[PDB]
């Protein structure tokens, strides 16, 4: 019953927290998962799967990913909106993909990956970056829930 | 109703997607050539083209899925063999490395005439 684009992209952000950096998991990420509050695993097989489908996306993507990403960040001072801004410019037509949506979730975790291994990242830019991501991502709820769900989606 | 065939629908769909991107990273530029842009106008600018650049690469990933499930139904209807099924998602793996260079490549170009005209 994975029908929830913020829990999932929440508990693949702190899976992918696991493999990268030091480990540890940033106190945004920390703060969101009880503010959710978040019910998803980080081990269940729903998210494991979709964490190597992002994986391999973004190892195939990785030059693209970098250089969108930076030319993203240069302005941190409206992140929250400009997350919403290109979600939108993706979705708005009303007519989502898998593939469409796996290339957005990837990147956000690419971008989350990027902010918190790095520790000359502000505390401001993480929380507006997460907060703006998760708050944007809840836009494929409805076509997700057509689709009967996250888990539905990849069987096919 | 074979391998050429899939793999040609395929080449095409990955060669249009790829054609859009290049053409929506025209239209941009044309747009940042344009005088009194202000610094919104040009953030606009940047917000499409990270839409556009994953866009396209959800478009190619999208076009390949199709392909190799259209694949397995080959298999699985008995119309080609293990070689031939595993020979046609090599050849669908090429087409998705080969279109993903090229809008990495669209999107380079792009960058670089942003920082300067």
């Amino acid at each position: 019953s994975a029908y929830s684009t913020r829990e999932i992209l929440l508990a693949l952000c702190i899976r992918d927290s696991r493999v990268h950096g030091n480990g540890t998991l940033h106190p945004v990420l920390e703060l969101a998962a009880r503010e959710t509050p978040l019910r998803l695993s980080p081990e269940d097989t729903v998210v494991l799967r979709y964490h190597v489908l992002l994986e391999e996306i973004i190892e195939r993507n990785s030059e693209t990913f970098t250089e969108t990403w930076n030319r993203f960040i240069t302005h941190t001072e409206h992140v929250d909106l400009d997350f919403n801004s290109v979600f939108l410019e993706i979705f708005h037509r009303g007519d989502p993909s898998l593939g469409r949506a796996l290339a957005w979730m990837a990147w956000c975790m690419h971008a989350c990956r990027t902010l918190c291994c790095n520790q000359s990242t502000p505390y401001y830019v993480v929380d507006l970056s997460v907060r703006g991501m998760l708050e944007a991502s809840e836009g494929l709820d409805g076509w997700i829930h057509q689709q009967g769900g996250w888990s539905t989606l990849i069987e096919d | 109703a074979d391998p050429k065939k899939v793999l040609d629908k395929a080449k095409d769909q990955a060669e249009n997607r790829v054609r859009e991107l290049k053409q929506k990273l025209e239209e941009l530029y044309k747009e940042a050539r344009k005088l009194d842009l202000t610094q919104e106008m040009r953030r606009k600018l940047e917000l499409r083209y990270i839409a556009a650049m994953l866009m396209a690469i959800g478009d190619i990933y999208n076009a390949i899925r199709q392909a190799k499930q259209e694949a397995d139904k080959l298999k699985k209807a008995g119309l080609v063999n293990s070689q031939q099924l595993d020979e046609l998602k090599r050849r669908l793996e090429e087409l998705k490395e080969e279109a993903s260079r090229k809008a990495r490549d669209y999107g380079r170009e792009f960058q670089l005439k942003l920082e300067y005209g």
